[PDB]
């Protein structure tokens, strides 16, 4: 999983995993 | 005079450096100080388990993990992971003497230490409200804290119920307001006085009785970017004075409380909560106690009036010792360099990329939100030169460094000095980052034709390679929320600004069935890379593409263009086709019925979790947090066995460290 092959780089409008609206700020629960 | 009954001081105090430091260490009443040092101390010592990470060492400081770590200084490195929780165990330790003033000085020291170290440790976790506890720590340091309610009074005198120089409250007073007037200064921002920074936190259920009379739009704007920028900048003068106190009291506990509700922020909201009634007189908590409404002042503290300490200044001469002097001289030094440091992004220049400066110390809370669309962490192989592309944030265990060019350079030497180690010799990386701000054009931040890794940062030097963001393009914002709403539920669309002489390459998924490309602004050619075809694009032309196929979206105009992909995600609309047929046979009584069963089984956990009476929702929330402390503790001692008497046997430590995890309950 460290590498990934041309088309999966490439793919932009790929869903993200979650909405994002990242604010900095609120701690991510289980960050590491 | 009327100033003296106004600001608590008379102009005659500030004449010369006597008369300055004879204010500063007057003698106050050592009763809000201590509480609020018994406030701090308590919700860090909860804070350490849940924010600190002292739940999840293990999973981050792992011996042997390869990961890419994001320190300030690139000489900070973690400890070993026994270490690591031995840090955070002082860090507790010193949490705790905060907390009931025991060896206060020293306790000071051993979470100043540890806190501020596990802060540079990682630029990533860095919060406005981390940053917060770690300047109360340093301040209370050199507070006399321990003078009310705390067990340095109980062990030896001249420190029991003593006064405390004035120059404590004016501090931590002015550290919160700096916090309040920063965060308001921040917040005249464009982005959080149009709406934009936080335009569906109104949709909470908190905000309904706003709902009631003004509308969700305006509920937005008014109360929660107007309402929480005017609460901001009015917050320290509404504490700070006598007779606006009571309003900006509940004003701010309002606020503070609707912030832990609304926010995953840690204690944040608790610790300002706490810092309220700093503003309050310095004898409140003795007022409380005096009160005594059960007759319980035995088991309370003192509430005699405090003792003479040796920390103030009594006017009588008695001149002021050096202590006084080096207390006023770091409430003077102290309150420039804090109402300074969130403007000094003029001299730390490598860190600005595009909101300026590292996220933490600006008090720039909520103000700037981003979205990012997609990340390729291209490599160029040094001695092959073979062309090869890496899962984004592979050996991270944060996503900041999407948004920084100080952390994408640590990404990239840390990626540089790991790759060999996965057959890619000298790699040559470069990071093509799609980044929204606050529901702009996604555009990328940084240059993608540009090798990072070899790329030239420096910590007070302007990035060379940072994409400037687009602010021309702001006010098409609006006409793209337009877009975004004459959608079906269906249809998904992607709004994307790009430079000129720069292309996107995008390979629509084969499941990306009716997808489309129109032109909103500017020229583009796109290019079918299967096809090997180019079709110049103009101002509103729509152009559809092939799914499973790559194309290049070429900006060939001299100035940015702006572009929107209309994809519809088809085999999931046939999926859900399908679902309904399925729906309907079901109604009338292979992997298409795997799929309904598990539909049907999201929709019942779905309804569950809201079936759950309060209760049981908290009930489940100190379960969670009980785990959490329980784990904390566990892993803790299990470090602390392995420092002290030695690591056990591989399969006794597996036995220990299956027992920290196991549920309490
Ligand atoms: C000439 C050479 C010598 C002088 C050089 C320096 C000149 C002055 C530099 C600034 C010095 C400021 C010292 C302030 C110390 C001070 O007053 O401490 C604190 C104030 O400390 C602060 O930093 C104030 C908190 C933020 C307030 C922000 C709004 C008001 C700003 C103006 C007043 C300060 C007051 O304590 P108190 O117990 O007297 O309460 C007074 C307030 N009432 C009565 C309403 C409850
Ligand atoms: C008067 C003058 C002062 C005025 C201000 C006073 C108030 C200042 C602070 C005082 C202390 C407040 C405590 C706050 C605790 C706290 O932070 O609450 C919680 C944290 O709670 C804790 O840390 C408490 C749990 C401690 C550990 C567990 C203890 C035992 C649990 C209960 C027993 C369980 C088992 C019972 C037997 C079966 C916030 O958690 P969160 O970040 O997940 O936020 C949840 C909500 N969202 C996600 C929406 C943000
Ligand atoms: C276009 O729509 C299809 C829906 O048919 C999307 O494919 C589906 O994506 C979901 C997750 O979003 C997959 O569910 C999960 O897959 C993972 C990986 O195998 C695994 O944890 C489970 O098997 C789970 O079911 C689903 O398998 C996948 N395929 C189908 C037929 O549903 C696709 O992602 C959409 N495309 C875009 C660009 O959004
Ligand atoms: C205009 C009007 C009618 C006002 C009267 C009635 C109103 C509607 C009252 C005020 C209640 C609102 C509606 C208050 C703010 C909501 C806010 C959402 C966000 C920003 C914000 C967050 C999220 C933090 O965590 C934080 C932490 C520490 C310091 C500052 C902040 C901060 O700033
Ligand atoms: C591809 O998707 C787009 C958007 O989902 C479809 O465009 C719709 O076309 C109908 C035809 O009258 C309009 O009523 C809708 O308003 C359009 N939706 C928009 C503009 O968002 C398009 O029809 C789809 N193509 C195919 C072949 O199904
Ligand atoms: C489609 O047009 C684009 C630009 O309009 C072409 O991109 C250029 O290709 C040449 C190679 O002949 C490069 O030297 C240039 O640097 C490219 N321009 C860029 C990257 O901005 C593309 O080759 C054309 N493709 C086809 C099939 O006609
Ligand atoms: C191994 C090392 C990192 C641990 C030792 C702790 C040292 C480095 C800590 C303890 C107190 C800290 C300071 C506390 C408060 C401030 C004011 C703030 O506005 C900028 C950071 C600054 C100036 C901190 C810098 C780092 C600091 C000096």
């Amino acid at each position: 999983t460290v590498f990934l092959d041309h088309e999966n780089a490439n793919k932009i409008l790929n869903r993200p995993k979650r909405y994002n609206s990242g604010k900095l700020e609120e701690f991510v629960q289980g960050n590491l | 005079s009327r100033i003296g009954k106004l600001l608590g001081f008379e102009w005659t105090d500030l004449s010369s450096w006597r008369r300055l430091v004879t204010l500063l260490n007057r003698p106050t009443d050592p009763a809000s100080l201590a509480v609020f040092r018994f406030l701090f101390g308590f919700l860090m010592v909860l804070d350490i388990p849940q924010e600190r990470g002292l739940s999840s060492l293990d999973r981050k400081y792992l011996d042997g993990l390869d990961v890419c770590r994001f320190p300030l200084l690139d000489a900070l490195r973690p400890l070993p992971l026994d270490w690591m929780y031995l840090v955070y165990t002082i860090m507790f330790l010193g949490a705790l003497g905060m907390m009931l003033g025991l060896c206060y000085r020293i306790s000071c020291v051993l979470f100043l230490l540890p806190y501020w170290y596990v802060f540079l440790l990682d630029k990533t976790s860095w919060n406005n409200h981390s940053y917060l506890y770690g300047l109360l720590a340093f301040q209370l340091t050199f507070m006399d804290a321990n003078h009310y309610w705390s067990v340095d009074g109980l062990l030896n005198a001249h420190r029991r119920n003593a006064h405390v120089p004035l120059w404590n409250y004016a501090v931590l007073r002015g550290q919160i307001f700096i916090v309040y007037f920063i965060a308001g200064v921040k917040k005249l921002d464009a982005d959080w006085v149009e709406g934009y920074s936080m335009e569906y936190l109104s949709r909470h259920w908190l905000f309904s009785p706003f709902k009631l009379l003004l509308s969700e739009e305006l509920t937005s704007l008014l109360v929660v970017h107007w309402g929480g920028l005017l609460l901001d900048l009015s917050a320290g003068f509404l504490l700070f004075f006598d007779v606006s106190r009571s309003i900006g009291l509940f004003f701010v506990s309002y606020f503070h409380c609707m912030n832990s509700q609304l926010f995953s922020i840690g204690m944040f909201s608790y610790v300002m909560l706490a810092s309220s009634p700093l503003f309050c007189s310095p004898e409140w908590p003795r007022k409380l106690v005096s009160y005594c409404p059960r007759r319980l002042q035995q088991l309370l503290p003192l509430k005699a009036a405090p003792q003479p300490s040796v920390s103030c200044v009594y006017k009588r001469g008695q001149k002021p010792g050096l202590r006084h002097q080096l207390g006023a001289a770091f409430t003077l030094l102290y309150l420039l360099e804090q109402l300074f440091l969130p403007y000094s992004h003029f001299l730390t220049q490598g860190y600005n990329n595009w909101t300026n400066g590292l996220y933490g110390y600006s008090w720039d809370m909520m103000v700037h939100s981003r979205s990012h669309q997609h990340v390729k962490i291209t490599y160029r192989d040094g001695r092959t030169g073979e062309l090869g592309y890496l899962n984004p944030g592979v050996f991270t265990q944060s996503r900041r460094w999407k948004d920084h060019a100080d952390m994408l350079k640590q990404y990239a030497t840390c990626l540089s000095r790991l790759l060999p180690k996965y057959n890619v010799t000298e790699p040559q990386i470069y990071f093509d980052i799609w980044v929204s701000i606050n529901d702009r054009f996604q555009q990328r931040i940084f240059d993608p034709r540009v090798d990072i890794v070899q790329a030239a940062w420096s910590p007070f030097q302007r990035t060379s390679w940072v994409q400037p963001l687009l602010m021309d393009l702001s006010p098409w914002r609006a006409k793209l929320q337009e877009i975004k709403s004459s959608l079906d539920n269906h249809t998904e669309v992607v709004f994307i600004a790009d430079f000129p002489g720069l292309h996107l390459e995008n390979f629509v998924s084969e499941d990306l069935g009716n997808t489309s490309i129109q032109l909103l602004q500017g020229e583009v050619t796109v290019e079918l890379v299967a096809e090997q075809k180019n079709q110049t694009l103009r101002e509103g032309e729509k152009m559809q593409l092939p799914a499973g196929e790559y194309h290049k979206v070429y900006t060939t105009s001299p100035s940015p263009s702006c572009y929107m992909y209309v994809y519809v995600n088809t085999t999931e609309l046939a999926l859900e086709q399908d679902l309904a047929y399925l729906q309907e046979l079901k109604e009338k009584v292979t992997p298409l019925v795997q799929t309904f069963l598990r539909r049907q089984q999201r929709l019942q956990e779905i309804e569950r979790r809201r079936n759950t009476p309060f209760h049981e929702r908290f009930f489940r929330f100190l379960l969670r947090k009980l785990y959490v402390f329980r784990r904390s503790f566990l892993m803790t001692c299990i470090s602390l066995r392995n420092l002290i008497l030695g690591r056990p046997s591989l399969e006794q430590l597996a036995q220990e460290v299956t027992y920290a995890n196991l549920r309490p309950f």
